[PDB]
């Protein structure tokens, strides 16, 4: 339910990676594994909201966990046991009548045939599983699972096709673009070209045409009046990609020569997303001051009248500057608000994208402003996103406008919520927004475990609210405060539940919570005499469960808040852990002190709390490891684990040379 | 130019083990004590939450006051004055400590607030409307109020009257703002509100004051591309409750991230700070990688009409690990700029800027050019400069606390009587306020200590005749403690304690005659008392008393006989200086002081008339005859010492009459003893220049109450307060709460009469 | 009747021993003549319209970094106000005879005046001004107070004189510059001593004659 | 447990979970009555009046609900009108003996703070809109509650105090104050005035 709620777009290898990890972990059964996996599938698309989450949740139960299951299945007799699984899945009829009326048509059947065409399922198996779900069922639009499997295929047939512009036929292309700028249809096609992992060809075909589109070449109205509405058609594509399945889908992550694309460098210094907050007074945004003159000229003469050739580039970057310079032009007063009503069409207009550009550029500037000094360039905005001009318009004017009054909502949402202003373009932000205005954040985070401890599983608000908390407290204070949490817990089947979903929570970053936890939390619960009447045995083995479980996760080795958060942190691992592979990673750094804390622990007297956490932690080291986390252990371990109490040892001891004659000294002499 | 005073190290509760450090604390107060956390990590996490005070003046001895706090403490933070000290933690918790029993050694805290689970990320107190500027370029100008003038603030909050309220502002890491106001009354109003709408991330924040009660909060959420909000708060009490008012204010980005070359490198804000709380329009940040960092400096300055601009900038350092900004209010203008170049004064133009090798920086406010350096022979985690700004302390990656020097010109050699003017010019800006002036007696040579004395009397007199009443014992305590600092002058310094010692008596007995009916009206009984001693020189003590109304001088004979050890102190005193006399010792400035002989004269006179009212209240003498009056005796000899100093334009030597007659005083009584106050354990007469000492935190390298004057036993049962500046000891509780003359120790509770704090010293138990 | 009481007390180590003595005999009959009979616990803070209490209490020079000094908000509480004055604890003083009585008439000025703004449904009050010392004044003028700043105690004492404040001192001990202040504070055109020793002039508000 | 046994005791209580799993009515914390003033009280609906919690039989390890306190129950039955005898017998009270029971006691206080916040929403919409009725049910509710001691009036008052401070609830303080005039105007000769 991660995964689908967070990077649909993430590759199925790292899936499959962490899934067969869970499956070692705890050691999960291949028929209870599998039905956990459409559980889950079945359960995110039933509690999504409609609109894009639904086509992309459809997305990857009918795509990307069929994949997933294959690559499983390569990696392991799997059919008896996914066939197992689904006779396991088809007694729950209440939830599969759920997501049959979510889904407008039976969902189950379409599963079984998508199972069967990928081969995990044989053919007799496949068919009287469709029997008995029909027999259970007993008791004019397509529906979007038909759209979206017969829109992969379309996905490959038109990479295939639009490599050549329709035999560099612009018009073909343009129709085309059209059809897809149509409803629904441009959604449809990312969601299954990001489940099924061919979405960066995607947005570089789209890339491409852009940059083929933004010069021109000699040509009269008509010609023009085509490659203008392709830039546009590639452009509000382009940006709606980048709002939905993050930016670095986008971005070429190798560009040999000097030649990156104009859609990148604007996306990279132009364009407002999530957790990039934009200077208005960059370098990026003050071109020139020889072509904004004839731009500003261009939008004060009438009808462009001359889209001929207008290098797209080069107008869309010096929006910024000519719309600096009209609003000097109506703070000073010389500008009347009729004339901003002029020019404010002459740029909505012809062609849409560069609202798009004015607002992104006035968008970082109201960021910057005062309270008061705002009033007049949200004005902007207030017509740079209004309804309609008419009368002039190209082709397809309806389409672009809804799909651009999407972007804008996306751009303007947080300025707009600093003050309050409604601009009202009429859901598209489901998830946006999500914490009380005044109330502390821990009580958010308390009533969130509380509730997802009482059902048993995690939401999908649930997961964007723990996203926003470990961005805004930082790791540590949600580390520590789900650790509390845990810790005064007092039934045993409370606690494994709390541990279970805990897990899956820190695997927001996985990598930092495990050396806070590692780091700073328990060697402050061992270390503190007073701390220790907290670990007892029930929180106490299922926390010794969790910090394992986070150790060998993080060592066999992801959110874009997540990855932006740690390459802003400085941190010098090697002053906080000085120690009395490489050793320069700050894992083995921490898991070398951990162990040294450890063997100080077993070793010395006053045996408490704190030596039975101890002990739990090195047998779930031993019990959870295959053959390594205990490559770090010291060799005075082997000794004393037995001094207060065989294969704990042959398994911690990692079986060097030297290693061996500490094996023979500590199983010999129990 | 830096020299190390001190390097004060814990004894083997060093070596933290397998939990990793923590940031720390530091807070010097306007009264020197440095309140401080540090990682401790032996057997408890506690060790890691606890406040530690250091009075600078004895560092050895180390108060540890255990807080209750479950998360790691974020912030400290003194008062305005120095008696209260907010410190709060991750996880809310803002707690006050106030002192218990005016003891500098017991803090206790009953108020605070609590923003469950939200890390208090900046913390300050409200400010009450009070700051001065100071004129560098009038140092000469022989008036303090030329020299330090009120620059009209105004404070945040004000209650019915002129008077502001006390409480502090925090600032959560969300968006959450909380003001918490303390009435006069032991209620307390807490108001929470978010900052802005768009809740989000607050990393680092800082709190100034504005002219006008308007609190200027400045978050930032470290990313260093992100732009660093601000907003302004406004306070308000509605009726019964505290009520917050925000707006935003012009954000600012931050330069080295449109640099273009490589912008990538210093991702990380580390610290933001106003340049001084009420210097609310200019912002200090400074971008860190792992390696190296920036600072910059940025002004509000309006042309959009409000917008930030940059100042300054360093080119490239190490990673800075620490800054102090510097907390003497100079008056910035341009012509004190120039003044304090050309005479070069930079005290209140430097922060200090650790860095993650040894060496600290001193640099200057506006444009961020490097004044001074010095190499630490590792890092300062924590940095403070003083209230004068002469003496930085800070805390070292280790247990090590420091206490460094910094001189006045920063190393550029002065000549003598420009670093007497800048000496001078601190003492007396530490004289026109209350605040503690041992970093001034951390930079006095001994060479210079006389001169410094003379230029401080000469200063004491033309000012304007109640600034001289004000600053009477403030003016003895300096002289004092400027005295203690050299070989040719330590032997006054036993005078002065006595010269206050003998003020506090006089006019406390002055003031406990009340007359029962007002005869001669106009003139209070301390007025007759001292026109009738002064013009009646007759050598009879019975001619004297005879002319003194005396049924007015009576007393209630309880009182009157609680007085007795007081007036024992009175006649022990005259009866040693006049056997002193025939002799540097203890006494010998008195012998020629003819105002202090006249107030001696008049405690005998009336020490006379209660004897007669009680005769339990007398001093006793030991003589070595039975028909013998001893008053009389030393009255008359003491009104011939007298009439020696008494005459106009004078200095009579005294005759042989005189000193025959004072060599039969042994003779005739026995001289006892006498305890001298200034049992001098100061570090600043131990230390040297160029020499640090190196101490242990507890290690520490005829007893007697000197303010009640009870002899304790060999080895004291009851527990003791000690003065930290003079050093005098009295019993913590009185010894008879009945019969106490309160009008005597009320008037030591909070301070001692060199007007040190108390500080609670332990038992031996031997 | 209305009343817009402010009692200005000096909180040093003189005034320590003489204080409880004193409100048995003055202080407190003075409350009840203010609100007719003894306050006890029924008493509500709030009625803008009515006697309201207040205390001013000041210092010495010695308490060198703290302020001057302490005010209290207006009560209508008269038992309130007994408790604040049971919550003064004297402690000041030192090596000096003189106070900052300045400052605390000042800032009850800065209480009359914001007493003024606060009744408007009645123009002018019975408004009361004690002044419980036991020291005379310092030379200096006022320094931590606006609008009556740079002002000495005779001129602060003329204007509580004028404007119709009923200006009233009550010492422990004799003395000549308390009776001085009392006859400047002339309004504009009884023995109540209980102790002999005690000076007590009352211009406003009746106190039983001993 | 104690440390020293640990999961030797706890693990055992666990493997009771399945008979207490057989011995709960499911979804036993959102069934309510249908309140009639027959009498003839069915007990399963008795609360336990120290706790408010429902009388388990044994000790097992029960569902963590049914450890909660059962409010909801109790502010539906009190939220009825004519439900006077069907909360004496849930808990427990008989009218000859007086108690001051104080979960009773609170959870009128709490009812009161309801009914002033919905009171507060609008109220002015809809003339009638159950808020008046709701404060006319609370006024003959609390007075019989109040009157015979099985709560206290300044107890009420000072925790009602608390409740309301600072959480800035003013629209219909007219209503709370003539259900405090309906017990004063009731009782004020019985007690004595510092009540
Ligand atoms: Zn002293």
């Amino acid at each position: 339910l991660l995964e689908g709620t967070m990077n649909l777009t993430g590759e199925t290898q790292s899936l499959v990676e962490q899934l067969t990890m869970v499956k070692r972990m705890q050691h999960i059964p291949t028929p209870l594994f599998v039905l956990e996996i459409w559980k889950a599938c079945f359960v995110g698309l039933i509690e999504s909201p409609e609109g894009t989450e639904e086509l992309k949740w459809t997305a990857f139960t009918f795509l990307k966990i069929p994949q997933v299951l294959v690559k499983l299945k390569k990696y392991s007799d799997f059919t008896e046991d996914v066939n197992c699984a689904f006779e396991f899945l088809l007694k729950l009829t209440p939830l599969l009548d759920k997501a049959d009326q979510r889904c407008n048509c039976d969902c189950t059947n379409f599963l079984l045939q998508e199972c069967g065409k990928q081969g995990l399922l044989s053919e007799a198996s496949v068919n009287n599983l469709m029997a008995k779900r029909k027999a259970d069922r007993e008791h004019n639009i397509q529906p979007n699972i038909q759209l979206i499997l017969r829109a992969e295929p379309t996905v490959t047939n038109i990479l295939k096709t639009m490599d050549a512009d329709h035999s560099k036929s612009p018009e073909g292309l343009l129709g085309v673009l059209g059809h897809m700028l149509s409803g629904k249809s441009l959604d449809l096609l990312l969601a299954a070209a990001a489940a099924t992992g061919k979405l960066k060809s995607f947005a570089r075909k789209f890339i491409n045409l852009n940059e083929f589109t933004t010069y021109g070449s000699e040509e009269s109205t008509k010609p023009a009046s085509v490659r203008a509405l392709l830039f546009d058609i590639s452009f509000l594509m382009l940006c709606h990609v980048a709002q939905t399945y993050g930016s670095e889908v986008i971005l070429s992550e190798s560009r040999t020569g000097a030649e990156v694309p104009f859609f990148e460098t604007w996306m990279q210094t132009c364009m407002p997303e999530e957790g990039k907050i934009l200077n208005p007074d960059h370098p990026c945004f003050r071109p020139d001051s020889t072509k904004v003159e004839s731009l500003v000229a261009l939008l004060n003469n009438s009808s462009e009248m001359k889209l001929v050739q207008m290098k797209w580039h080069e107008a869309c970057l010096s929006i910024s500057a000519a719309i600096l310079e009209i609003l000097n032009a109506w703070e000073n007063g010389v500008l009347a608000f009729e004339s901003i009503q002029k020019i404010t069409d002459n740029i909505k207009g012809k062609v849409c994208s560069l609202a798009v550009c004015a607002v992104a550029w006035l968008v970082a500037h109201v960021r910057m402003l005062g309270l008061d000094e705002r009033e007049k360039s949200l004005q902007m905005i207030r017509q740079l996103a209004g309804p309609l001009f008419s009368e002039n318009t190209l082709q397809f004017y309806n389409e672009r406008v809804v799909i651009m009054n999407s972007i804008l909502e996306r751009m303007c949402a947080d300025v707009l919520q600093q003050t309050a202003t409604q601009i009202k373009f009429p859901d598209t932000m489901p998830y946006w927004n999500l914490l009380p205005p005044k109330r502390p954040i821990k009580e958010v985070l308390t009533d969130i475990f509380a509730k997802v401890l009482e059902k048993g599983w995690v939401d999908s608000r649930s997961i964007h609210i723990f996203d926003t908390l470990l961005h805004m407290g930082g790791v540590y204070w949600f580390c520590n405060n789900l650790i509390k949490e845990l810790l005064k817990e007092t039934r045993k089947e409370h606690t494994l539940r709390a541990v279970e979903l805990l897990y899956s929570i820190f695997c927001l970053d996985m990598q930092q919570v495990t050396l806070v936890l590692l780091g700073h939390i328990l060697p402050g619960l061992l270390t503190d005499s007073s701390k220790w009447h907290s670990l007892m045995d029930p929180p106490g083995t299922a926390l010794a469960k969790l910090a394992v479980w986070c150790a060998l996760s993080s060592y066999s080795s992801a959110s874009t808040r997540q990855k932006k958060r740690h390459r802003e942190d400085i941190e010098d691992y090697i002053s906080l852990f000085p120690l009395d592979v490489n050793m320069r990673d700050p894992l083995n750094r921490v898991l070398a002190n951990l162990f040294l804390l450890i063997s100080s622990i077993l070793g010395s007297r006053t045996a408490g709390p704190h030596t039975q956490f101890v002990q739990w932690f090195m047998e779930e080291c031993v019990d959870c490891l295959e053959q390594s986390v205990l490559q770090f252990m010291p060799f005075t371990t082997v000794s004393e684990l037995v001094k207060v109490s065989k294969v704990v040892l042959a398994i911690t001891d990692l079986s060097l040379p030297l290693g061996r004659q500490v094996a023979a000294k500590a199983i010999a002499a129990l | 130019m830096m020299d190390l005073a001190y390097v004060c190290e814990w004894e083997k509760w060093s070596k933290s083990t397998h939990c990793p450090s923590v940031p720390l604390a530091c807070a010097w107060s306007c009264r020197n004590l440095i309140a401080f956390t540090m990682d401790l990590r032996s057997d408890d996490q506690d060790l890691t939450r606890m406040i530690h005070i250091l009075d600078t003046e004895h560092p050895w001895d180390l108060h540890s006051i255990p807080s209750e706090h479950h998360e790691a403490i974020t912030c400290l933070e003194w008062d305005q004055s120095g008696s209260r000290l907010l410190s709060a933690d991750a996880d809310g918790q803002i707690k006050c400590w106030s002192m218990a029993d005016h003891l500098a050694n017991s803090w206790e805290s009953s108020v605070g607030s609590l923003v469950e689970g939200d890390p208090i990320v900046a913390l300050s107190w409200l400010h009450n409307g009070v700051k001065l500027a100071l004129h560098v370029e009038k140092s000469g100008a022989s008036s303090f109020g030329e020299k330090f003038s009120r620059v009209k603030f105004s404070p945040s909050l004000t209650l019915f009257g002129g008077k502001p309220m006390e409480g502090w502002i925090a600032v959560t890491v969300s968006g959450l703002v909380t003001v918490s106001l303390l009435k006069p009354s032991g209620q307390v109003l807490t108001s929470t509100e978010s900052l802005c709408r768009l809740r989000g991330r607050v990393a680092l924040a800082d709190i100034a004051f504005t002219g006008g009660g308007n609190i200027v909060v400045a978050t930032a959420d470290g990313s260093s591309a992100s732009p660093v909000q601000f907003y302004k708060v406004c306070v308000s009490v509605v009726s019964e409750k505290c009520r917050i008012d925000t707006e935003i204010l012009p954000s600012l980005f931050m330069r080295c991230t449109t640099d273009l070359n490589r912008k990538d490198k210093f991702p990380a804000i580390t610290h933001l700070k106003f340049l001084a709380r009420d210097m609310s329009e200019q912002v200090l940040l400074c971008a860190s990688s792992q390696t190296s960092s920036i600072v910059e400096c940025w002004s509000l300055r309006k042309e959009t009409i409000l917008k930030w601009r940059i100042l300054s900038a360093t080119n490239d350092l190490d990673r800075v690990s620490a800054v102090a900004l510097p907390k003497l209010p100079i008056s910035l203008t341009n012509t004190d700029l120039k003044v304090a170049s050309d005479t070069q004064f930079y005290p209140g133009l430097g922060l200090a800027l650790a860095f993650h090798d040894g060496s600290v920086h001193i640099v200057h406010r506006l444009s961020l050019q490097t004044m001074a350096v010095f190499y630490s022979s590792v890092h300062l985690k924590a940095m403070q400069l003083s209230w004068t700004s002469l003496a930085l302390v800070g805390i070292d990656s280790h247990g090590k606390l420091s206490v460094l020097r910094l001189s006045p010109s920063m190393g550029h050699p002065l000549e003598v009587g420009l670093a007497l003017r800048h000496l001078l010019f601190l003492l007396e800006y530490c004289m026109v306020t209350g605040y503690d002036w041992w970093d001034i007696l951390l930079h006095v040579q001994p060479s210079m200590v006389q001169s410094l004395v003379e230029k401080l009397h000469e200063e004491y007199t033309r000012q304007t005749a109640a600034l001289q009443q004000v600053l009477s014992t403030r003016i003895l305590a300096m002289k004092a403690s400027l005295c203690k600092l050299s070989p040719c002058t330590v032997t006054r310094v036993c005078d002065y304690h006595t010269k206050l010692f003998l003020i506090a008596i006089s006019s406390t007995l002055k003031s406990l005659l009340r007359p029962h009916f007002l005869n001669t009206p106009d003139k209070s009984p301390g007025d007759r008392l001292t026109e009738i001693c002064t013009k009646i020189t007759d050598v009879d003590i019975d001619k004297v008393m005879i002319n003194l109304k005396t049924e007015e001088f009576v007393l209630d004979m309880n009182t009157l006989q609680a007085l007795q050890q007081l007036l024992q102190w009175v006649g022990d005193f005259v009866l040693y200086l006049l056997a002193s006399l025939p002799n540097l010792r203890p006494g010998h400035s008195f012998l020629r002081d003819g105002t202090s002989l006249g107030m001696l004269r008049e405690l005998m006179v009336v020490i006379r008339i209660w004897g007669l009212l009680k005769p339990s209240c007398l001093p006793v003498y030991t003589a070595t005859s039975d028909t013998q009056d001893s008053m009389s005796l030393l009255f008359r000899l003491l009104t011939k010492l007298w009439i020696c100093c008494r005459d106009e334009g004078p200095a009579s030597e005294p005759d042989e009459a005189l000193v025959d007659e004072c060599c039969l005083l042994p003779s005739q009584l026995l001289i006892p003893s006498l305890d001298w106050l200034p049992a001098s354990d100061g570090l600043v007469s131990r230390l040297q220049p160029k020499q640090p000492l190196r101490l242990q935190f507890g290690r520490a390298p005829p007893k007697i109450d000197h303010l009640r004057r009870l002899h304790l036993g060999a080895c004291p049962t009851e527990e003791c307060k000690a003065c930290t500046r003079c050093g005098c000891v009295t019993m913590l509780k009185s010894p008879n709460r009945t019969t106490a003359v309160k009008q005597w120790e009320q008037r030591w509770i909070k301070n001692c009469l060199c007007g040190g704090l108390w500080w609670r010293v332990p038992l031996s138990y031997p | 009747v209305v009343a817009d009481v402010v009692f200005v007390i000096e909180g040093t180590a003189n005034l320590g021993p003489y204080f409880e003595g004193l409100r048995k005999h003055y202080l407190l009959p003075a409350i009840e003549y203010f609100n007719g009979g003894p306050p006890a616990e029924t008493d509500f803070g709030g009625d803008y319209g009515g006697t309201q209490y207040s205390l001013v209490v000041f210092n010495t020079v010695d308490c060198a970094p703290e302020s001057y000094v302490q005010c209290h908000a207006p009560t209508s509480s008269a038992y309130e106000f007994v408790t604040w004055l049971d919550g003064i604890k004297f402690m000041g003083g030192g090596g000096e005879s003189c106070s900052l009585i300045a400052e605390g008439l000042s800032t009850a000025l800065q209480l009359f005046d914001d007493f003024k703004k606060m009744r408007e449904q009645i123009g002018q009050t019975h408004r009361v001004c004690l002044l419980i010392c036991n020291s005379p004044p310092y030379l200096l003028p006022a320094v931590e107070s606006t609008t009556y700043s740079g002002c000495t105690t005779e001129n602060l004492v003329q204007q509580i004189g004028e404007r119709g404040i009923h200006f009233s001192i009550v010492s422990p001990r004799k003395l000549p510059a308390l009776r001085l202040l009392f006859e400047k504070a002339a309004p504009p055109a009884t023995d109540v001593s209980q102790d002999p020793r005690h000076m007590v002039l009352v211009r406003g508000l009746v106190l039983p004659v001993g | 447990p104690h440390w020293l046994l640990g999961n030797l005791v706890s693990d055992f209580v666990d493997t009771f979970r399945p008979t207490a799993r057989i011995n709960s009515i499911c979804g036993r914390c959102s069934l309510l009555p249908v309140v009639n003033n027959s009498g003839a009280i069915c007990n399963s609906w008795k609360l336990d009046p120290a706790t408010l919690r429902f009388p388990l039989k044994g000790l097992l390890p029960y569902d963590k609900d049914l450890f909660e306190p059962q409010t909801a129950l109790l502010r539906y039955v009190l939220e009825q009108p004519y439900s006077r005898d069907m909360v004496c017998n849930m808990l427990g009270l008989n009218k000859q003996h007086k108690q001051r029971c104080p979960v009773l006691e609170d959870q009128l206080v709490d009812l009161v703070v309801y009914a002033m916040e919905r009171s507060e929403t609008e109220e002015k919409f809809d003339d009638g809109g159950t808020s008046q009725l709701l404060w006319q049910h609370l006024s003959s509710q609390l007075i019989f509650f109040v009157l015979f001691q099985f709560a206290s009036f300044p107890h009420m008052v000072l925790s009602l105090h608390q409740k309301l401070a600072g959480r800035g609830l003013i629209k219909g303080r007219d209503h709370l104050m003539w259900v405090l005039l309906q017990f004063i105007s009731g009782s004020i000769q019985k007690n004595a005035l510092a009540d």
